[PDB]
């Protein structure tokens, strides 16, 4: 077997789907090579769990999957096992014993916008929790307790789903990231997914 | 590596119809926008518009919109830009570009351009 | 609407001598400015990204400062083959915009 596979693809897409709507992508049957993605200085996070950064080429992985989307620059790290929060909690949550590496990089010239983006959304006011790996598109009113809603918005009655305002001059703070945090079975079943070698 | 080969220079009478071809290579062709420019002759550089070779969404300047059209086809890796309705002020040098995003970074490979010429 | 303003709009200068170009922005627009040059009939070529970062494979010369509204384009030795015009390039994401200033020739005395 011998393939290079579509890193390229995830990582330079133009458009990466909001952090509600995180976009999945499943990779199989080809020989990765993490040794570009790890030498690069360009990400600004390349923390990863499981697996040391160094020794990837020298793991052959039964499946991985990448997950990509957008997040509000300053919480970054707000995305890992254990840690809570907004997003965390209502958009995208990793398991406590999740394995795989997470990465991030300064997007400001590729997302913000001059006027405003308006075109990122996450979820705010979710009913419960959210469980590890699941999607959440559903757009129905919130009701915040009191008299129920009927397709209408107002008091205790907010919108789900909000936008970002990402701006050229907003500091790095507020300024616009990507994450395309990955995902390793490690399920020791046959593998289709391994480092180069001989 | 990458190349923006485009048609040749071309002549037509005013108020015809003129598709204008752009080649492109070394890279997918159907993952990243491809933009559009125009210099007159004694002007500036003047943006066209942008349309995605994937999805084939485009969209076009106020000042000329419904004037155009830019069509694909990615089997052969092709953006067209049509423009009908051609006049005198049109004669400008058309330069088909890709927007290809390197890691937090936009790359701007452009074309040779195609000279037009509007006349009787 | 974003409007750029490049000045001047012609210079001339001996080779070798240290020029600046201005380019001010009607509206603040972060850092999201390009430097394009134009050698006499071929394609522009950008030379400049993010307003201070050089163009892979272009020489250490040309250099790119300012930000927020004003930025600054200069040539620390002026060299025969820097003949050409050069451009500001204003770019916004989702709708790729593309506005472009006046231009500015160099030509040796
Ligand atoms: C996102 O895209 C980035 C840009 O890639 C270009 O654009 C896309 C659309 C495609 O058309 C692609 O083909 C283009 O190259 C991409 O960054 C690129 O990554 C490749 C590797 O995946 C780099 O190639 C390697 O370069 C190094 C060093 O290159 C230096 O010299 C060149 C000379 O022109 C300069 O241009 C560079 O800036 C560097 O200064 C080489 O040492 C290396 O050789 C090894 O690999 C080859 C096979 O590729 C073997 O045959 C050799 O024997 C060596 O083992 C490669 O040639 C490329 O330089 C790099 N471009 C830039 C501008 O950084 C990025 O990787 C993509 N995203 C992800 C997540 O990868």
């Amino acid at each position: 077997i011998t393939n290079l596979c579509p890193f390229g693809e995830v990582f330079n897409a133009t458009r990466f789907a909001s952090v509600y709507a995180w976009n999945r992508k499943r990779i199989s049957n080809c020989v990765a090579d993490y040794s570009v993605l790890y030498n690069s200085a360009s990400f600004s996070t390349f923390k990863c769990y499981g697996v040391s950064p160094t020794k990837l080429n020298d793991l052959c992985f039964t499946n991985v999957y990448a997950d990509s989307f957008v997040i509000r620059g300053d919480e970054v790290r707000q995305i890992a096992p254990g840690q809570t929060g907004k997003i965390a909690d209502y958009n995208y949550k990793l398991p406590d014993d999740f394995t795989g590496c997470v990465i991030a990089w300064n997007s400001n010239n590729l997302d913000s916008k001059v006027g405003g983006n308006y075109n990122y959304l996450y979820r705010l006011f979710r009913k419960s929790n959210l469980k590890p790996f699941e999607r959440d598109i559903s757009t129905e009113i919130y009701q915040a307790g009191s008299t129920p809603c009927n397709g209408v918005e107002g008091f205790n009655c907010y919108f789900p789903l909000q936008s970002y305002g990402f701006q050229p001059t907003n500091g790095v703070g507020y300024q616009p990231y990507r994450v395309v945090v990955l995902s390793f079975e490690l399920l020791h079943a046959p593998a289709t997914v391994c480092g180069p070698k001989k | 590596e990458v190349q923006l080969v485009q048609s040749g220079a071309e002549v037509k009478k005013p108020g015809a119809s003129v598709k204008v071809s752009c080649k492109a290579s070394g890279y997918t062709f159907t993952s990243y926008d491809i933009i559009w420019v125009r210099q007159a002759t004694g002007q500036g550089l003047e943006w066209m518009g942008w349309m995605d070779p994937s999805r084939g969404t485009t969209g076009y300047a106020q000042t000329f919109q419904g004037r155009v059209t830019m069509t694909r086809d990615t089997s052969i890796s092709t953006a067209y830009l049509e423009l009908n309705s051609l006049t005198s002020e049109d004669t400008a040098v058309y330069y088909c570009v890709a927007h290809i995003v390197v890691l937090d970074r936009w790359f701007d490979p452009w074309g040779q351009g195609t000279l037009v010429t509007v006349s009787s | 609407d974003i409007v750029m303003t490049q000045s001047p709009s012609s210079l001339s200068a001996s080779v070798g001598d240290r020029v600046t170009i201005t380019c001010q922005a009607s509206q603040d627009i972060g850092n999201f400015l390009n430097w394009c040059q134009q050698k006499p009939g071929q394609a522009p070529k950008v030379l400049i990204y993010g307003a201070s970062n050089l163009e892979t494979g272009v020489p250490s010369r040309f250099s790119g400062s300012g930000s927020g509204t004003d930025f600054t384009f200069t040539i620390s030795s002026l060299q025969p083959e820097d003949i050409a015009t050069y451009y500001c390039q204003h770019y916004d994401n989702f709708p790729p915009r593309f506005t472009f200033g006046q231009g500015t020739k160099l030509d040796i005395k």
